[PDB]
């Protein structure tokens, strides 16, 4: 059972750039039976290259292949809007077909610090029997950011879930939510709730917080 | 040309069985077109389920006995049809399933390799949600305060929900985040708008048209 | 070792140089002698795909038969659109001979030997030959005459069974003899005799086969809803004369049917050309008995496809596309480049 | 693509193949019932209600054009017609109207229209008196001659004319 691992997990590229996306198999594939797909968000994946380097009919010539033993790579010249998305490599050398982790080719942009907003639980939710504290990071680059929920200056694990928007068509930025889900009781049993976000664009750890 | 049209969304409970079907319009015969089933869990990559080729059914060892892949050829009333059946459904089968097809006529085409191939034509995909949760409406709460303000859509099922602001009047600065599967098998999301106001939530499966103010 | 490829073929027959029959004449000038020691090599462990609807062989045969009918059956008065062309119209002896289609060097023909091969899909029994079998260039409509018989089952072949507009070839296993005659001493009046027993029997067997291709629906047979006489009637050339038989009786679910069926045939001088958009007039029919006894080896059908209800299905005869006639003989062949 | 036609008239629908040659084509209705196609160089007509009153110009088949002519239109002929030519699946919406007065006091012009229509009828009287309405136009006096009446559907106008009498 062959494993395909891609590199990198994600890369930032500009329009016109040449993107190199590699992929490696747990064993050698002599037949060069590897394919490259692209996937638009919410849409089915399109087949771009087959048998290592063979470019499928209807697909732009800017897509190129390279195949050598265990290491394969997709080369995309003169990159363009439609090219941005997630690319996958697949092996069909032996049963069964196996896919790679995927690679998110995303628009590079000037690094932008995040905008932090903290939201206490609404009163009607509190009366519903649950409390959800919501820390929000507005538009920022890169997506890569870490956010912790310190309650009474004490770290908290579990009971937390964050979510991310797709890159804005115009801002080419991301917006991220983080929600701490507690009971009403546990919310009354603690005094201060804090959201600490750490980002390369922040240059300083930010703690937006409240007490109630 | 070819257009693989798949069945509608299936929301089934654990342990049950689901059968989906792929209508391979534009396909002359599955004798020249192999059909491969590939699923994709939400936020995950693609995993090959199984296939039918030369009218011989097969599945990845990952799905032995749990999966049934069948297909009938072109008739006077309908195109070639393929079908995937899955028994003992779990929460780890909550993936979007794809019916894909590929021509195997040219034996020396790079597409295929003795039953193992790439996937040329892709269907629309069909989502199967496996959860013990019974369909439920969302509780909607206002998250009130350059400034940020948003509505919390919580504990709804199944997906999806459509959230608006000022009934579509406000479109800039708004970020409606994708639903998160809470630890309670229910879904929840939020929509935040940046302003220096109402939420419009529509969960069609629950018939709930909740519109709630914020301030 | 090989790939599918479109090259130019060459004919091969056993035509005799002294023969006056035009097919023989054309063949002696356009084609070579047959192989006296034809050899066929069975490709063991080889599975090859076939698509009888995309076979360039057919197209090339079409071109030969057109040229042959052009040299051999020149009309007295040819009317294409508005142009009127007068040329000699001598009565000739006209009995189709078998034509083998062969591949040049570097190429070879793959022959599917599967017993009930519908023409499209993989062939688990592939063979290799230098030429095809002897195919008579019989030009007909509604009924395929003097063709090859299916070994074991009635076979149903269509480019697209869903598309009602796509013709349905019916390959029979048992031939149904049709004895068409213009009596000696309306010179333009004739008839085709068919043993009602055999036809009814065969016709039931093809209903069953249609059922298995069309959802066990009820199979109804009808005369053609309309169009040219060449299409609405069983059209075929006998001794140079263009026959038109009325096949209304043959295509209806009436089965005292053990009777003999007598089809009303007419010999026409003025016809629509199948070769292309054009109309042709030939001289009045020859004197004396004119008898062609042919073997009905296939049927050309066309499903209505109302697509409104599953209560029933209706089939009518047609088949103006003569490439479907060659297709019905060439389905088991493909040309590949070594 | 939508076209209209008077009841009892002749309409010609366009089908143009990409190639300048005769390829198998076929005209079907919305219910997928064959109307008019070709086999080789021969013409064939489907079991449709227009088996007569349907023809084509074989002349243009070589040029790659396969017209569907429907002469002497009826109201029932109103339907969507499809020209399949191998890759092309062109579609066209045909609508047919027939305007009839109550007889050969008051007058009423009943516009015989197909279902799922949005009739828009305006009639210009002698002395240019204009009247608008739906499938029915009415008048209560008598002014009596070659009245002319246009119908509007999908931004396409079709002109009718009717003659009347007096006492
Ligand atoms: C031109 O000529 C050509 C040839 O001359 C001609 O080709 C022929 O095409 C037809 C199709 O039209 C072919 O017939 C079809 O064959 C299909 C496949 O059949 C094989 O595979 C199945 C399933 O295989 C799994 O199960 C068995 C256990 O018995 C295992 O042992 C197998 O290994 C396999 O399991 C593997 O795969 C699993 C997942 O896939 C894995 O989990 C597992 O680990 C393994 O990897 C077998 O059951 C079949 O065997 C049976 O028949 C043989 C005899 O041939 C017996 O020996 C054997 O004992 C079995 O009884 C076989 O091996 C069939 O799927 C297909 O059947 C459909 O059509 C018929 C009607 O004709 C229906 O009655 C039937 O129900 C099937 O319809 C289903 O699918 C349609 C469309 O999807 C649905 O609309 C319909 O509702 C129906 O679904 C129902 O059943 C589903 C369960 O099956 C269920 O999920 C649904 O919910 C629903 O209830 C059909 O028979 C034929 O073989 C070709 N001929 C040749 C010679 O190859 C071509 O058509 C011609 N073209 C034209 C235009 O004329
Ligand atoms: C044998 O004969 C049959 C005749 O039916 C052919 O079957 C048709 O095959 C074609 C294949 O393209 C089909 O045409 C496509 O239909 C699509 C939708 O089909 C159904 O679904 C919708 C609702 O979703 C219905 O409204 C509709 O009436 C149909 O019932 C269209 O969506 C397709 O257009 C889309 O596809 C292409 C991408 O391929 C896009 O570029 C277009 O923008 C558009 O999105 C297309 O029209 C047709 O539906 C089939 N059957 C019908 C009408 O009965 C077979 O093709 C033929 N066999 C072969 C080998 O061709
Ligand atoms: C379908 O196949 C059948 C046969 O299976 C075929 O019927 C055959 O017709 C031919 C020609 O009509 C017959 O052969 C002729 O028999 C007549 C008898 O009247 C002879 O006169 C003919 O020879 C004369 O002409 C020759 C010149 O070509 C001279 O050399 C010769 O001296 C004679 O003057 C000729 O032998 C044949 O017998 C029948 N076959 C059978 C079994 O009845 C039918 O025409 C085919 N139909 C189609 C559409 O292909
Ligand atoms: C081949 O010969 C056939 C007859 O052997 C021809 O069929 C005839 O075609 C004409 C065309 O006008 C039809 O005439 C019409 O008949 C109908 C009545 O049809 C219904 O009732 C009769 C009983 O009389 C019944 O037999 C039918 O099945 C129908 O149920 C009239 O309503 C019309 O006004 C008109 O007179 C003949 O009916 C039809 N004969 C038969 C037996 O169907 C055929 O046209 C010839 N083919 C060619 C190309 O010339
Ligand atoms: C083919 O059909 C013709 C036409 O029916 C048959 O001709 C008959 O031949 C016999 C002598 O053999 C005559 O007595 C008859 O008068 C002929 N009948 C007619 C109508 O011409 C001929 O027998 C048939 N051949 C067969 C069935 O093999
Ligand atoms: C158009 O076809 C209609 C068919 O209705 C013809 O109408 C018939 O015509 C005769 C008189 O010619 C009447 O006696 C019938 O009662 C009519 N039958 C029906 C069903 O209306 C009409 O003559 C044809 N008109 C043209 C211009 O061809
Ligand atoms: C269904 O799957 C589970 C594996 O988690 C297994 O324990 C169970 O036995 C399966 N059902 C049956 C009937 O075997
Ligand atoms: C396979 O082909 C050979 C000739 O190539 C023939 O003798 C044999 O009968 C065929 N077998 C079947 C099942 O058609
Ligand atoms: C219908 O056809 C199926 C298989 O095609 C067969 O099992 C069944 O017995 C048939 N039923 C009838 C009434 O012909």
């Amino acid at each position: 059972d062959i494993q395909m691992t891609q590199s990198p997990s994600t890369l930032s590229a500009s329009i016109g750039d040449t993107v190199r996306i590699s992929c490696r198999a747990s064993q050698s594939i002599t037949g060069n039976w590897v394919a490259w797909y692209q996937q638009r968000p919410g849409k089915a994946p399109r087949l771009l290259i087959y048998r290592g380097a063979a470019l499928l009919g209807g697909v732009p010539s800017r897509f190129s292949g390279s195949a050598a033993g265990t290491d394969f790579t997709l080369t995309i010249g003169n990159l363009q809007a439609e090219d941005f998305g997630t690319f996958y490599c697949q092996q069909y050398d032996t049963y069964p077909g196996t896919f790679g982790q995927g690679t998110k080719v995303e628009v590079k942009r000037t690094v932008a610090a995040p905008s932090v907003f903290i939201f206490p639980p609404s009163d009607e939710q509190l009366k519903s029997g649950t409390a959800s504290v919501v820390c929000l990071l507005n538009n920022f680059y890169p997506r890569e950011a870490k956010v912790q929920w310190k309650v009474d200056n004490a770290l908290q694990s579990g009971n937390s879930q964050e979510s991310v928007t797709e890159q804005d068509s115009k801002d080419s930025t991301y917006s991220l939510s983080s929600t701490l889900t507690l009971s009403k009781a546990d919310y009354e049993k603690h005094k201060v709730y804090a959201c600490e976000v750490t980002h390369q664009g922040l240059s300083s750890p930010v703690t937006k917080s409240f007490n109630r | 040309q070819i257009h693989l049209v798949q069945s509608g969304t299936e929301v089934k409970k654990p342990g049950s069985s689901v059968t989906v079907s792929c209508k391979a319009y534009g396909v002359n015969t599955f004798g020249l077109y192999a059909v491969n089933w590939v699923r994709q869990a939400p936020g995950q990559s693609l995993e090959y389920i199984g296939q039918i080729w030369r009218w011989k059914s097969s599945a990845s060892h990952h799905f032995r006995g749990r999966v049934l892949i069948s297909a009938v050829d072109l008739t006077g009333s309908s195109p070639p049809i393929s079908s995937l059946e899955i028994k003992n459904l779990t929460s780890d089968d909550t993936a979007v399933y794809f019916c894909t097809t590929t021509s195997t006529y040219d034996k020396w085409s790079g597409l295929h390799h003795d039953g193992v191939m790439a996937f040329s034509s892709w269907g629309q995909g069909t989502l199967i949600s496996v959860s013990a949760a019974s369909t439920k409406g969302p509780s909607v709460f206002p998250l009130a305060p350059t400034a940020a303000l948003g509505c919390l859509v919580k504990d709804y099922f199944p997906e999806p929900v459509t959230v608006s602001w000022n009934s579509g009047a406000l479109t800039s600065g708004v970020h409606t985040f994708p639903a998160v599967l809470q630890s309670s098998g229910l879904y929840s999301l939020s929509s935040v708008v940046t302003v220096p106001y109402i939420c419009n939530v529509n969960h069609k499966p629950s018939n709930t048209k909740v519109d709630k103010r914020v301030e | 070792v090989w790939k599918d490829a479109d090259t130019t073929l060459f004919c091969a027959s056993d035509a005799k140089a002294h023969e006056t029959e035009c097919h023989n004449v054309w063949a002696t000038h356009a084609c070579v002698p047959t192989d006296p020691n034809p050899q066929e090599i069975h490709l063991e462990q080889v599975t090859e795909n076939f698509n009888m609807w995309k076979n360039n062989m057919v197209e090339q045969m079409q071109e030969d038969v057109i040229s042959l009918w052009d040299q051999c059956l020149q009309p007295c008065v040819k009317l294409t659109g508005g142009s009127v062309i007068k040329q000699a119209c001598p009565k000739i002896s006209f009995d189709p001979i078998p034509i083998h289609y062969c591949t040049p060097a570097g190429y070879v023909i793959l022959k599917c030997n599967d017993k009930n091969f519908n023409g499209t899909g993989p062939c688990k029994n592939v063979s290799s030959v230098q030429c095809t079998h002897g195919i008579k260039p019989v030009v007909s409509t509604q009924l395929l005459l003097n063709g090859s018989l299916a070994e074991e089952e009635i076979i149903i072949r269509s480019e697209n069974l869903t598309n009602n507009a796509k013709t349905i070839i019916v390959h029979l296993q048992k031939s149904v003899e049709i004895n068409c005659t213009r009596p000696s001493n309306d010179i333009r009046k004739a008839y085709c005799e068919i043993q009602g027993t055999k036809w009814n029997k065969v016709l039931k067997q093809v209903t069953e086969k249609l059922k298995e291709h069309f959802n066990n629906k009820t199979i109804i047979f009808q005369p053609p809803s309309g169009g040219d006489l060449e299409i609405t009637m069983h059209h075929f050339n006998c001794r140079g004369e263009f026959f038109y038989c009325n096949t209304t009786q043959l295509f209806q679910n009436t089965c005292g049917c053990n009777g003999t069926i007598t089809l009303p045939c007419k010999i026409k001088q003025i016809i629509n050309m199948w070769q292309g958009t054009g109309q042709a007039m030939y001289a009045p029919p020859i004197d004396g008995k004119i008898n062609c006894v042919s073997q009905i080896t296939g049927i050309l059908l066309t499903r209505d496809g109302g697509a409104n209800n599953t209560s029933n299905e209706t089939f009518r005869p047609g088949g103006g596309n003569i490439k479907d006639n060659w297709r019905s003989e060439l389905y088991k062949y493909k040309v590949v480049q070594i | 693509k939508v076209v209209l036609g008077k009841k009892g008239d002749t309409v010609e629908l366009t089908c143009t193949a990409s190639q300048k040659k005769s390829i198998q084509f076929h005209w079907k209705n919305s219910n997928q019932i064959k109307i008019l196609g070709n086999q080789g160089s021969f013409l064939t007509k489907g079991p449709s209600k227009l088996n007569d009153r349907a023809d084509s110009r074989r002349s243009l088949w070589d040029q790659g054009n396969f017209p569907l002519i429907i002469k002497n239109l009826t109201i029932e002929d109103s339907d969507t017609y499809i020209c399949e030519v191998e890759d092309q699946k062109e579609e066209v919406q045909l609508l047919v109207f027939g305007l009839t007065a109550n007889s050969d006091q008051s007058l009423t012009l009943t516009l015989e229209s197909p279902p799922g229509s949005s009739p828009s009828v305006q009639c210009r009287s002698p002395r240019g008196k204009n009247i608008q309405g739906g499938k029915t136009l009415s008048v209560s006096q008598l002014d009596s001659g070659t009245w002319t009446c246009t119908v509007l559907q999908n931004q396409k106008k079709v002109e009718f004319k009717i003659d009347i009498v007096v006492l």
